[PDB]
């Protein structure tokens, strides 16, 4: 359950962790390094964008694209009609790529760990982040 | 402006992190020879045009490489003073008008060969500032050519 | 021909993120809709390129999400100005996507600039339109290169 | 005389003394200013490069070319065959400028004058031998 | 392929990460803690130098010896005739110890992760570090 | 008998690493060769102890690598001065290795000191030879203890 | 060679370079430290003055006597007949110490090494001539 | 110098991190008794030489331990003042000349027992500075013995 | 009177008041300076320890021994049987020094004078009882 | 009725940890025993509630460990004052444990306060008894709520 | 006992310790806070002056009246017949407040506790005698 108060909380802490400029690459580095550490067969899904070298410019442009899409969704958590239209477009850009359905909860876990590692662990609302991140990925996968 | 004080300041810092006299001469020549390989490929200018003929083992070409890179080094370190820098580039332009076969396109190739090699030996380089300042440097050396 | 300097992009990036941050609500849709409202008003032919995203009904969620999706793409490239090695990859990525869309010419990105040149002064607080033009060109030229 | 060990010493101290950006410009102007104060006849040799105003861009550009030539010669100190070719190049350029050995003697004493004032550590013995290396190659 | 420009890049970033004084123990702590976390049966190879306690003075003198050898090689990347003579001596000090051949790529991965963690992840050239580190270990192992 | 003080080793460590850093090229071989060139020139008998590392041909890669290997061993011990608990282990390690080399006596490390006492002032910028002597002894005594 | 004009220049720059109180002590120690780094054989000549520890009072006292002798010789540069008598005195004291011209050559290069590092302005040409004045009087 | 101001400064800081009156008396005696176990082993000096006879449960030896350690504590905290420190050690030396069986070697053992125990209770200790300063302290107490 | 609770309080405040390194030396000198200003007859008792110059090493060494004896007595406040043995030791040493109860009364008032001036928090009640503990053991 | 302010709890937490830190020895037992010695001396009936922890013999390890266990429970709640979201959980935890102990009434925590009000001024250096009363109530009310 | 010389000493140190403006308010609160920490039974005697909250204006006003009474008593230390009349006045006011000698003993130990912590120099001997002067006059 992603309440309206969860949305304000997630939107704020996301912006604080996402940040500006090259700070977004720091958050992306946290997410992908954690994802590939737990689910190593996911790195092959990004062979087109040099997934073997996450520090390459090709992969970093892919990372910031992904984080930009997540930022695009987090910003629209309180505008659900537009949120669903966004996720539908994101879903079309992921099917027929053969993404294992288990990769989406894994991405959620790594993304929550990165934001939590950036903004601080104390008081961190895992209930609000998990519930609202699930609302995002469930519109993208399947 | 094209190559502002900020652009000039960071290009100088990164360049002098990669190029200074405290480094070995072999390290200095390795960068310059690599810059000429990029220039030769991108411009198609004959290596026979230079002393030693592009032979990276010819002490003449290694010394000829040093004079070219040192010229760019003097210009880069004077980017924070457009008054002094325009004077330096004007000296190089009159020096290259007397040379046959030097075109503004070739100068832009060699100036761009510096940016690409700096980014290889220093991946944290600010490649936009390196682009605007080296274009300003090339526009002086190859003015009228 | 105009250089987006280090001081230029630092000014644009701060002003842009101040308005386009995800911590705020209702902003992105109102801005991105005004950008396209200005865009179609300067080239009525451009609207026909968006029949797939319900351009004839702007308040539709299908079109508002297109405006957010497009302008947030600019936000991605704006915040890459402090990493042009990554920006060049992103711009080539956006270029090939637009090359594969029949009817998208380079002159359109000239009109898209005018759209942002009109909307941003109304919405941005400390808007330096002079820095915006040079760095928008740095980005728009990277995408429009090819078409 | 300017062996492999001393070349490292000289290359090191030239780096922090020469500096970067405009610190090279003030350094280069101090060198020729001290060159003229050591030999007043030397000032006329630079009539073609705006020596009327030593702060002018024309004269500052000449000073940076001379100190930059020093900079590249210092860099290839440990590459004997490279600096020999570069000194041979510079020698042919100065051959027609009607310079004598005291002109290069005044230059070195200007080098020994300016360089250490931007240092905490200076070894004039190594600098004397390593300068004579460069001067003899340029003078002929 | 370890180009000459890769050598300048690796030599600089190695020196920055290696550092002086006790900074080298910080880099060593990163490498061994990562190696033993992935390849735990490698800790037994160092039973003579108290591998069970990496914070002991006995193991730290071993760690700095290893990092000194790697520093000795990185410094000689542009002097290949001397580099090969160094690696040949290093190879003699490792055979007849029963070092699993898989331990050398693992050491390379941990060492690249430590330098990258020290000098910063952005712009990090994994292509140059992997290629030049492979040239070192391939002369030591086998 | 002379104490390598905290100020002593801090001075040596900074000056030493400034010249011996891996970020530079051609330095280590020229310095380490001059150290052994001075060493054999002060005790011609010492050269015979290095027949295994091709001492009769100094420019051979087999001998230049020995000079780098030996002097970089000193670099390892120099940078351990801020951790003498670790330094004592390293020095005992080097001592047992030299105890197992027939013909290596303690008086040789006295001659090795003279070799560094000659080479370092020529190559090091801010070389305080007084601090070098006390801290070199602190290290050389740890290795020479036993032979 | 070390005319009335250059003596003023040298006396001036020696003042701010030498300093007062303990700045003379560190200065004096830097001079002999650089003397030994320029000529290693020179260190043994000072075995009687605690050269074992260059920070010891015994060696620091020797360095201050030598730099103080320099200080008084610099002071009477403009009194030709006075410094001649003082150089003649110092010459007789060093006559039995088995020193050669390179020992005074290494000392001057140590003087040219240390002195300018405590200055913003240094004229090595005038310092070279005015040192040769003192050294030739002490060497004999 | 042997035990410079830097050596003296860090030895004092680490020692007073391990030894001060804000700590419990049991903690103070536990360090001192452990120091005497190291001294007894390394020197071979009879524990019967001291009140309580080395019995770590004898209140006499625990108090005798306190006087010895407090003497070293006064000397350590005066290391930054060699003038005052030489006077303190001279008082201890004349106090120990009157005692039979005290030798300079035994003093060096007990002084070294302080360094080894400090390094056990504080592994970050600067053991070289602890060696030079405690050797200077021992050279005073055992001078002529 | 100086129970387990008050001993912790006194041991704590003695720590930050006494300090480390030379702060103990100035502290120790302030104590005897205030001891003499409170009882002028006490100064003659220390004629053997350089009381002529209270900054001398001879007198400073005596002050640090007395404050160091206080330091070790404070440390074993919570070990009753240990401080009893140590007070018994100190008592025998002072027994032949011709001291009376007012000498230990002047010392305590000097302790109450100096100690709190290096503190933000001071409990003179606990310090009074815990000092009487030490003084009665040393006085006899 | 009295508010443990931000300045109040910051003062108590620093003073308390300064005496109750684990880096010291012999302190905790002497303090915690004096607290219960004062507690039984103000309500002799309270001692009967501790027959399970050997209250009739205070120097027994079974009772000294009870005093450390109880007062270190206060140390846990004191250092939670900078996180009252966590403190409320801990206080409800301690409350339910005391609700399940027959004979523990709220008026006992009034007497426990007097015990700390007597012991702490004797042992704490910079003891501000005014701040202690308000923040002790903040904690004691959380446990006593229910009984 | 509190002679003309010691009264000057005490009046001086009370001035800089007491301070002005709000420094008197924090001082006055520290005194009673330390009074209660030294004698817990004393706190109940001030139930009429808002001792529930020691930062309250009601209790702070009481503390400033007590320290202000101390301030005026310290001022007339050198006027024996004046302070005698003022102590006689204060004595009659406290006569019905059921105070004993330990209450004035706890107050003095609170005075000896607080006052020196705002000083660099403190003479507890003179302060002890001069306080006993005031307390005996107020206690009766
Ligand atoms: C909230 C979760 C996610 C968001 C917002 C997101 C968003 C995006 C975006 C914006 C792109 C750029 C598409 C393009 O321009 O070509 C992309 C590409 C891609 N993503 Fe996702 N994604 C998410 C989750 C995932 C996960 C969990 C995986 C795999 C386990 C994945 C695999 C991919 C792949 C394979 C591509 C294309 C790579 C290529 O173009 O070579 N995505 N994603
Ligand atoms: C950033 C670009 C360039 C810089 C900084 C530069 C600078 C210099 C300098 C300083 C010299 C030596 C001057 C002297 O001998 O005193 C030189 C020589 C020369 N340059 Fe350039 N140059 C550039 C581009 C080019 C290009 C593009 C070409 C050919 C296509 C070229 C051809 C030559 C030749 C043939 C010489 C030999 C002249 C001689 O040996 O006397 N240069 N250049
Ligand atoms: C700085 C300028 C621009 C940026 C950053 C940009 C970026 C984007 C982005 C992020 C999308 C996302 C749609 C997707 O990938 O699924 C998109 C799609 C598209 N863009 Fe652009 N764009 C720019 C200018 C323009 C202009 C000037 C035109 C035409 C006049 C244009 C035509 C289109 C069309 C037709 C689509 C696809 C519509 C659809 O989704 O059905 N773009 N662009
Ligand atoms: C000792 C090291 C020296 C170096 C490295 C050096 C280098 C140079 C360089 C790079 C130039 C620029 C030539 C050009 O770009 O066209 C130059 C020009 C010149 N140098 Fe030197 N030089 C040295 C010694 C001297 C000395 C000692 C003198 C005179 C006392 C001198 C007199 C001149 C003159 C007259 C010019 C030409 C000025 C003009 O064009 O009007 N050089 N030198
Ligand atoms: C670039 C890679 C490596 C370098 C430069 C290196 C270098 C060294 C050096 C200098 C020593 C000291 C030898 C001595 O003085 O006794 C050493 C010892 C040793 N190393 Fe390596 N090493 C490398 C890789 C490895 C790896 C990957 C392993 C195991 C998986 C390994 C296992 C050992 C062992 C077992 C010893 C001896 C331990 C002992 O003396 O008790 N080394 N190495
Ligand atoms: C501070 C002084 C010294 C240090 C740090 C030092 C260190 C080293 C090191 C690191 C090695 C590496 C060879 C290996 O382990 O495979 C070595 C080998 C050796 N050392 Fe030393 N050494 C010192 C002084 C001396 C002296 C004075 C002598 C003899 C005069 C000596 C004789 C040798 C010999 C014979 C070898 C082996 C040669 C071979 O590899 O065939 N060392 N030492
Ligand atoms: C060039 C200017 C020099 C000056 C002004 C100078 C002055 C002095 C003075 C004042 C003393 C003190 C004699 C005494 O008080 O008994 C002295 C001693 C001495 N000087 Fe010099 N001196 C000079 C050059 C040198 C040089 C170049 C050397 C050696 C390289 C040298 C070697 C000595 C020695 C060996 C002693 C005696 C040390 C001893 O007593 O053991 N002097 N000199
Ligand atoms: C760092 C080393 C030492 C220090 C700081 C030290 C200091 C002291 C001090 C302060 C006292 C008590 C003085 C007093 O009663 O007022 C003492 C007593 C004594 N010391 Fe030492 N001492 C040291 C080494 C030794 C050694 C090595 C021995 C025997 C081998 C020794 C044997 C004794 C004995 C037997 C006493 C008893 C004297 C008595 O009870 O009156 N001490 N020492
Ligand atoms: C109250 C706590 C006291 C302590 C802890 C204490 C401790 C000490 C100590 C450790 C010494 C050094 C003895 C030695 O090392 O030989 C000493 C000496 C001495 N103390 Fe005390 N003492 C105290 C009280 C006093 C007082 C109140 C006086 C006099 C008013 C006094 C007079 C002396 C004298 C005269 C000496 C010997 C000075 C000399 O040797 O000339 N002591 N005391
Ligand atoms: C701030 C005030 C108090 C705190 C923080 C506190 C906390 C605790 C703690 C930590 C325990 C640990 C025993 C366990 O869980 O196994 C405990 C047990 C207990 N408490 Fe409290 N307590 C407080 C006040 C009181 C008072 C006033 C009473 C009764 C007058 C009381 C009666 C008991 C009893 C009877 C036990 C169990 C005895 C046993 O273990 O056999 N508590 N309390
Ligand atoms: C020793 C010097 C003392 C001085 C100078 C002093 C002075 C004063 C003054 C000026 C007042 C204000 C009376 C009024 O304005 O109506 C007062 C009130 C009072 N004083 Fe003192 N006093 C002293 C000692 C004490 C002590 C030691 C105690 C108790 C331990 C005490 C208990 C009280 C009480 C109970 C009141 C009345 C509080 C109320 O009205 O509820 N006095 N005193």
């Amino acid at each position: 359950d992603c309440t309206s108060l969860n949305r304000l909380l997630v939107k704020r802490q996301w912006a604080e962790a996402y940040g500006e400029g090259t700070n977004r690459e720091l958050l992306g580095n946290r997410i992908w390094e954690d994802l590939f550490a737990n689910m190593p067969d996911a790195r092959g899904l990004f062979s087109r964008v040099n997934g073997n070298d996450i520090d390459s410019s090709e992969f970093q442009a892919h990372s910031l694209r992904v984080l930009g899409g997540l930022d695009m969704c987090v910003a629209s958590l309180d505008d659900v009609p537009v949120l669903n239209a966004l996720l539908a477009r994101l879903n079309s850009q992921h099917d027929s790529r053969g993404i294992p359905a288990a990769g989406y909860p894994a991405f959620v876990a790594s993304a929550i760990s990165a934001v939590r590692a950036t903004v601080g662990a104390r008081s961190f609302d895992n209930d609000a982040w998990n519930s609202c991140m699930n609302q995002i990925v469930s519109g993208i996968s399947g | 402006e094209c190559c502002s004080r900020g652009d000039a300041e960071v290009v100088i810092s990164e360049w002098d992190q990669v190029f200074n006299a405290a480094m070995a001469g072999s390290s200095e020549s390795a960068i310059g020879v690599a810059i000429f390989d990029v220039f030769f490929t991108s411009s198609g200018v004959s290596p026979s045009m230079f002393p030693g003929g592009g032979d990276s083992s010819s002490a003449e070409f290694l010394a000829q490489v040093s004079r070219v890179i040192s010229g760019a080094d003097i210009a880069i370190n004077s980017l924070t003073n457009r008054a002094t820098c325009d004077s330096l580039l004007s000296h190089l332009n009159a020096q290259h008008k007397a040379i046959s076969g030097v075109t503004g396109a070739a100068v832009t190739h060699l100036s761009e060969a510096i940016s690409s090699v700096v980014a290889q030996v220093l991946p944290s380089a600010h490649i936009d500032a390196w682009g605007y300042c080296m274009a300003y440097i090339a526009a002086g050396i190859g003015a009228g050519l | 021909s105009s250089c987006c300097s280090s001081e230029d992009r630092a000014n644009v990036m701060h002003n842009w993120d101040a308005a386009w941050s995800a911590a705020y609500s209702d902003r992105r849709v109102a801005l991105a809709q005004a950008v396209f409202a200005s865009l179609f008003s300067r080239d009525a032919a451009a609207q026909g390129l968006f029949s797939g995203v319900s351009a004839d009904n702007p308040d539709s969620a299908d079109f508002r999400a297109h405006c957010v999706r497009v302008v947030n793409g600019l936000d991605v490239a704006i915040n890459m100005l402090n990493d042009p090695a990554v920006l060049n990859e992103q711009l080539a990525h956006l270029s090939a996507q637009h090359q594969a869309r029949a009817g998208v010419a380079a002159a359109h990105f000239d009109v898209m600039a005018e759209a942002f040149a009109e909307v941003m002064p109304q919405v941005s607080s400390c808007f330096s339109s002079d820095s915006w033009n040079r760095c928008f060109a740095r980005i728009a030229n990277g995408i429009s290169a090819g078409l | 005389v300017c062996n492999r060990l001393e070349q490292i010493l000289v290359k090191t101290q030239w780096a922090q003394s020469y500096g970067e950006a405009e610190n090279r410009a003030a350094f280069s102007r101090d060198l020729f200013s001290e060159l003229f104060n050591i030999q007043g006849s030397s000032r006329a040799l630079f009539s073609g490069v705006g020596v009327d105003d030593m702060n002018s861009a024309a004269f500052t550009a000449h000073c940076l070319r001379v100190t930059g030539a020093l900079n590249r010669l210092i860099s290839q100190l440990d590459q004997q065959a490279t600096i020999n070719a570069d000194l041979a190049h510079l020698a042919g350029q100065h051959a027609s400028r009607n310079l004598d050995a005291s002109n290069f003697a005044a230059m070195g004493q200007a080098v020994m004058s300016v360089v250490p004032t931007h240092l905490d550590c200076f070894n004039q013995h190594a600098w004397g031998e390593c300068y004579e290396r460069i001067a003899s190659g340029i003078s002929g």
